């Protein structure tokens, strides 16, 4: 196990503060924030990804192990000169210096790099959690540059718990959470009064009742009215929180989440249901939040939640009712046809809460459509439906009626609880109109349209889907904890010498050896590889995979299956016209989940190849249980 | 099990002849007939309802106010078709009607417990939670919607059924009847007080005396205003990590429990300038019993009260009316490096109080650093040498008697109260022992202080400070006790306020040049004295010398800068108090607490603290890092 020297590129820009959501006047603000670049170059912005947009309106995360090595190669672009700093900064030695100038001070466009061994110092305990949570910000002056905007969140982590793909992940997802009250009577506001709000209609309110974020500004984050963006998350794995209060001295947050607890360490790990923040506390706390749905964090003060803390999370992945994914579901999945049009297209990215301007579905069309691929026969239980906001426009859907597919081919419309003929939906009022409709009786499809029956100013939507599976015996029936006795499979034929014997009874999903998988005494198509299960099953689908024959790859690229309730004659599988082209593997490892259409009802199972690699070479899985047995 | 509670919420008329409210029912209705558990106690408060970690409980409210009122618990699960929190969690029709109770409506509610929401392992048997009701969070509360709402493991029914505990459930609580239910003229809306019982106002109930008593205690407010509440005995429940004084902030909510000595019944602060006068109060009258039908070390100290004078920034100087620094120190003509006639605490060799005990110049105005193990004997034999007579007490300490006998000199109710004039000199004995030190889990040594207690402040403002260190059992034993025990060093963050001062202007015929003009009481004047540093040096005056590798215990408090607290700094370094890791440390104002430093990062760090609004007002030191020798 080795140590890394883990860099990050990483620099201090501007352009700051929206709100268009619903609920057109807008100001424009100009404070600074920390930014990641890609290389030393400082060219390439680093594209916020989907699974760290929370982070917003502050700085990116910078993430170590124990014994490890941290890097900045920073460069500042503004006005005031800033600087990097936390808690360690573990500085160096001495100098030939005048009563040691240890200031840290970066002027614009210059280059200062720091980079320390972090020691025990930083990092969280035996007694702790899996990783502790630290400040970063600018230190050129404290006070003024976290009001002007240069927060920022570090990682100190046990020894392997991070990954090659970046950041950790075992069980975890984190988010952080970076609660202030942001004022400007700090970081070059002049810039502001009258850059923008004033021209020949000025000279109005100089610092009486005028208070521009005592106006405003209730920060977790700076996407902060009452609603900042990606709280994704899967009402199972357990997601650790990272709360870390800010501001001045009347900045003590009291933060929960509703209808969840957590749990805290410290000497021991005791529960808990909201945290008073003080400011200078770097809150790390972890929960394991079983209510599917859709909720909110809110700092339980009075006055601040009433002025900027109510901003919503979704869990979507369970009991019974979680957000089907939208957030955490699939990068782009489906969305349309010929429906659905505006540049800044169609779903591609028509989430909801999705922030950004270039964000949701849109299509100034009079008939129109949307198309999620659950890719599986699901219970669709409701949909949280929300509107987008334009140049200074409030545009959403305000009508539609939902149509549902289980197969693909023969649609129909929905008829909610005893509704008239037709089940008409109410959309949303605004950009920022949540509005939750549920399915009375609920709906099982595997596809979805949405049909606008009137919009704003074009048919615009952002949306997550409520619900969960039937939830079908995908459990592996016993071909590898070997359930199923080597006596119970034979094939058409092995491969049999003296250095090998490739016998049916070694089709098995991981299996090693010098002859460790089946193989047919020779290939041919009409060829096969059949189970016996000595009592009557109900079959999901079949797990196939090649084997590593230390000489070369041998896998199966593609086959058929056969069933059997007498053992001896066989009705094949077919799709909804000929047979079932299965779409099999690609290497000597790697498995398939591959299931069938309809759940198939048999006792006898046949594998039937039709293509393969090298040579026809099967490792492989049954998924099931049992209905009735036989009769 | 499966637990119902079939009560709604209502409007009530409300006291102790000032301010009527909406309060949260009790009753057993199907319509509106009453029903009652509150006689003492229970002040406003909606039935501490109590379910067990497996457990479903069925609040019906019944809803009667020209308010739309909701309910929403914390601490607890539920369905979207609960919560009874408005704003777009998608929620069909049905699922939103939980969430605002329309004026004089009615609606079911559906709360569970799951193993997931139950207590952890280790910690109180039983949970702190409230039951708040949010439409309109800030009305809803400030007018009197607030219940206790608790949860715990296996065995209430059952193991209280047989068990015998003595708990209550206080509430910290601060509503502000102008933001409240309710909207020549001269007299405009107030109230900021404990359980709803204001000013002085007293509750009803006690508990045993032999054994311990345990309260759930919730925190309160529409605001960031914290407080500090005390009595006498510890209150050691925060885990079992074990506290000076009960310390609540906006919304707060964990659970504490303290034993008892007698009849007493113990005084109950607020204990903050501020939030004084207008404060919150409580007794507790520890009554006789229904349900009986290389030893230890002994101390001297001889401290005298003694009048010197004080310069806080003599180092560094450099003022005109340059700056918010040059303006401090009398706010007539004289205004350079600040120099007043101050009150120290100063100990003597021996009874002969002759021979200066010479000084820790980094202590500055601090008194001598007091120390006593668990088991120990403090015999501090004290003078007074300054006019104005005082006194000493220690914060810490239960067991402190004149040192021969067991009387109360002559007259009064309790030492901390009259004695020691000028010249006269009084024994005190000061016994430790296992309650008021630290214990299991804390450190192994807790910090706390003496003040004189003659006035509090008209006193302490003076200089009459000085450092009480209680502690863990050992010696060439126990723990850590081989090659050295590397030394004891103590940081106090305290505003003197000089404007209350019992030289208050002795002072202005001293320093100030000419009284010709003998201005009082200002806006600028009053502001140019309130001092705030730390151990009297201030403005980056005498900081600190220490070295790298080096290696031992900080020892800080807040204390005399009040109305507020203290987030506490450290430039680059890092400290593990509670044996957790921080990077700062935040403090009350009786605020007693021991972190713990591996000094290793060197060069000049700018100790403060992480508010930067008293570190421009001066309340900043330095700090120095550089290899040494032995
Ligand atoms: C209890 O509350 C009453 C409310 O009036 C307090 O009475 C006065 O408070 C004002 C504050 O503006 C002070 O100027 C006076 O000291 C009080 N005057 C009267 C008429 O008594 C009173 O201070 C409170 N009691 C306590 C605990 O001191
Ligand atoms: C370098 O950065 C700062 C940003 O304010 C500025 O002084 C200067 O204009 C920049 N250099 C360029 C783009 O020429
Ligand atoms: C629609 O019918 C279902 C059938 O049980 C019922 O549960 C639901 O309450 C009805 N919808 C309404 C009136 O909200
Ligand atoms: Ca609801
Ligand atoms: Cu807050
Ligand atoms: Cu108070």
């Amino acid at each position: 196990f080795q140590k890394k020297t883990r860099h990050y590129f990483i620099a201090a820009v501007e352009r700051l503060w929206d709100y268009g959501m619903s609920s057109g006047s807008v100001p424009q603000f100009k404070k600074v924030v920390f930014q990641e670049f890609t290389d030393g170059s400082f060219t390439q912005p680093l594209y916020r990804g989907e699974l760290n947009e929370h982070l917003g309106l502050l700085g990116p995360y910078i993430r170590a192990e124990v014994e490890d090595n941290i890097m900045v190669t920073f460069r500042n672009q503004a006005s005031r000169p800033y600087s990097f700093y936390s808690s360690l900064i573990s500085y160096e030695e001495d100098q030939r210096q005048g009563a040691e100038p240890r200031k840290n001070f970066v002027k614009p466009n210059e280059t200062k790099t720091y980079f320390w061994k972090v020691q025990h110092h930083m990092a969280p305990t035996k007694d702790e959690f899996d990783c502790k949570a630290w400040a970063y910000f600018s230190d050129v002056d404290l006070e003024k540059d976290v009001h002007s905007g240069l927060i920022g969140p570090l990682l100190v982590c046990h020894t392997n718990t991070l990954n090659p793909a970046h950041g950790r992940q075992v069980t975890v997802q984190e988010f952080a959470l970076f609660l202030t009250i942001f004022d400007e009577t700090k970081s070059w506001y002049f810039t502001e009064n009258m850059e923008r709000n004033c021209r020949a209609p000025c000279n109005i309110q100089m610092e009486d009742p005028t208070f521009k974020e005592n106006y405003r500004f209730h920060a977790i984050n700076g996407y902060i009215m009452d609603t900042l963006p990606g709280l994704v998350m899967a009402q199972d794995q357990r997601i650790r929180w990272y709360l870390l209060s800010m501001g001045s001295n009347e900045n003590i947050h009291s933060i929960h989440f509703s209808g969840h607890v957590f749990t805290v360490r410290k000497k021991e790990e005791y529960k808990m249901a909201l945290y008073n923040l003080y400011p200078g506390v770097f809150e790390t706390v972890e929960m394991l939040p079983s209510k599917a749905g859709i909720w909110r964090v809110e700092c339980l003060i009075g006055e601040h939640l009433h002025a900027g803390m109510s901003t919503l999370f979704l869990v979507y992945s369970n009991k019974c009712q979680t957000p089907l994914g939208m957030a955490s579901g699939h990068i782009r999945d489906f969305q349309i046809t010929a429906s659905g049009q505006y540049g800044q297209w169609a779903p591609k990215l028509a989430r909801l809460h999705y922030s950004g301007s270039i964000n949701a579905w849109s299509t100034k069309e009079p008939f129109s459509w949307i198309k999620v691929d659950l890719l599986a026969p699901m219970i669709i239980h409701g949909i949280k439906t929300q509107g987008a906001r334009q140049k200074f426009s409030s545009l959403y859907i305000s009508q539609f009626i939902i149509m549902y597919s289980l197969d693909g081919k023969k649609w129909q419309t929905y008829r909610g609880n005893s509704t008239g003929t037709l089940m008409v939906f109410f959309g949303n009022v605004d950009s920022s109109g949540i509005k939750h409709n549920i399915f009375n009786p609920p709906i099982i499809a595997r596809y979805i349209r949405l049909h606008p029956t009137h919009y704003s100013i074009r048919s615009t939507l952002r949306m997550e889907l409520m619900g969960c599976d039937l939830n079908s015996c995908s459990m592996p029936l016993g071909m590898e904890s070997k359930a199923i006795s080597d006596a119970q499979i034979t094939a058409s034929s092995y491969f049999t010498n003296m250095f090998a014997t490739w016998s049916p009874s070694k089709a098995r999903l991981h299996l090693q050896g010098r002859s460790n998988a089946w193989r047919p005494q020779v290939n041919n198509p009409k060829e096969w590889l059949q189970v016996d299960f000595q009592k009557t099953m109900k079959v999901t689908g079949v797990t196939t995979q090649g084997v590593k024959s230390l000489l070369t790859s041998m896998y199966v690229k593609e086959f058929l299956i056969s069933s059997s309730q007498d053992g001896h004659q066989w009705t094949l599988f077919f799709q909804n016209g000929k047979v079932k082209v299965f779409q099999g593997n690609q290497d000597s490892f790697t498995p398939v989940v591959n299931s069938l259409d309809p759940p198939l009802l048999t006792r006898y199972l046949r594998i039937h190849p039709q293509s393969w690699v090298h040579q026809i070479a099967l490792r492989m899985e049954v998924l099931g249980c049992e209905a009735q047995d036989l009769y | 099990a499966t637990r119902r509670y079939y009560l709604g919420a209502v409007e009530l008329s409300w006291d102790y002849v000032v301010y009527k409210k909406t309060l949260f029912v009790e009753f057993t209705d199907h319509l509106f007939n009453i029903a009652k558990p509150r006689p003492p106690w229970m002040g406003l408060l909606g039935p501490t309802i109590q379910a067990e970690v497996y457990d479903t409980v069925v609040i019906t409210l019944k809803n009667m106010a020209s308010h739309p009122v909701s309910l929403h618990a914390v601490g607890v699960s539920y369905w979207k078709a609960s919560e009874g929190a408005e704003y777009d969690d998608q929620t069909s029709q049905r699922e939103k009607e939980d969430d605002k109770v329309f004026p004089g409506g009615s609606h079911t509610y559906v709360w569970q417990v799951l193993k997931e929401n139950g207590p952890m392992a280790s910690d109180p048997l039983c949970l702190t939670y409230s039951y708040l009701s949010h439409v309109d969070l800030v009305k809803d509360l400030n007018s009197g919607l607030i219940g206790a709402l608790l949860v715990c493991r296996e065995g209430s029914l059952a193991k209280e059924k047989t068990q015998t505990l003595h708990k209550f459930i206080l509430l910290f609580a601060v509503f502000d009847e102008g933001k409240s239910w309710h909207s020549s003229a001269r007299a405009w809306p107030k109230m900021h007080t404990v359980n709803g019982y204001v000013n002085r106002s007293l509750p009803g109930l006690i508990g045993c005396h032999r054994k311990s008593v345990y309260w759930h205690v919730i925190g309160m407010g529409t605001t960031p205003e914290v407080h500090s509440i005390f009595l006498e005995g510890h209150t050691f429940l925060v885990r079992n990590h074990r506290q000076a004084s009960l310390e609540i902030s906006p919304i707060t909510f964990l659970t504490a429990q303290t034993l008892l000595m007698d009849l007493g019944q113990f005084l109950l602060f607020c204990h903050i300038s501020s939030h004084q006068h207008d404060g919150m109060e409580a007794y507790v009258k520890v009554d006789s019993c229904p349900e009986e039908p290389k030893h230890p070390k002994t101390w001297v100290h001889y401290i005298a009260a003694e009048e010197e004078d004080w310069d806080y920034a003599p180092l560094v100087l450099a003022p005109d009316d340059r700056s918010y620094k040059s303006q401090y120190l009398n706010n007539g003509p004289q205004r350079i490096g600040r120099k007043y006639k101050k009150v120290r605490f100063m100990a003597y060799t021996d009874e002969t109080f002759k021979t200066r005990e010479a000084i820790q110049h980094e202590s500055g105005i601090l008194g001598p650093l007091l120390y006593g193990e668990v088991g120990d004997t403090l015999l501090i034999i004290f003078k007074n040498q300054a006019s104005r007579p005082y006194n000493i007490y220690p914060h810490g300490i239960t067991d402190v008697r004149p040192l021969y006998s067991r009387r109360l000199p002559k007259g009064v109710k309790h030492l901390k109260d009259f004695p020691i004039l000028p010249g006269e000199i009084f024994k005190y004995k000061w016994t430790v022992t296992v309650e008021d030190g630290p214990t299991k889990s804390d450190p192994r040594c807790l910090t706390r202080y003496y003040s004189s207690f003659v006035n509090m402040e008209r006193d302490l403002a003076s200089g009459l400070i000085g450092p009480l260190l209680i502690c863990y059992k050992e010696s060439v034993d126990q723990r850590g006790n081989q090659i050295m025990s590397d030394k004891r060093n103590v940081i106090l963050f305290s505003v003197f306020d000089e404007n209350r001062s019992w030289y208050l202007t002795e002072n202005i015929q001293r320093f100030l040049p000419n009284p010709a003009g003998v201005q009082l009481e200002d806006p600028e004047f009053q502001a140019s004295n309130i001092m705030h540093s730390i151990n009297g040096y201030v403005f980056d005056s005498l900081q600190l010398s220490v070295c790298l590798h080096e290696v031992a215990y900080w020892y800080i408090l807040s204390i005399g800068a009040q109305t507020d607290f203290l987030s506490v700094f450290f430039s680059g370094y890092t400290f593990k108090h509670k044996m957790v890791y921080e990077d700062t440390l935040t403090l009350f104002p009786f605020s007693g607490e021991t972190v713990f430093m591996s000094m290793e990062n060197p060069g000049l760090w700018i100790l403060g603290c992480h508010n930067s609004d008293f570190r421009n007002r001066g309340m900043t030191a330095l700090l120095k890092v550089s290899s040494c020798d032995k």
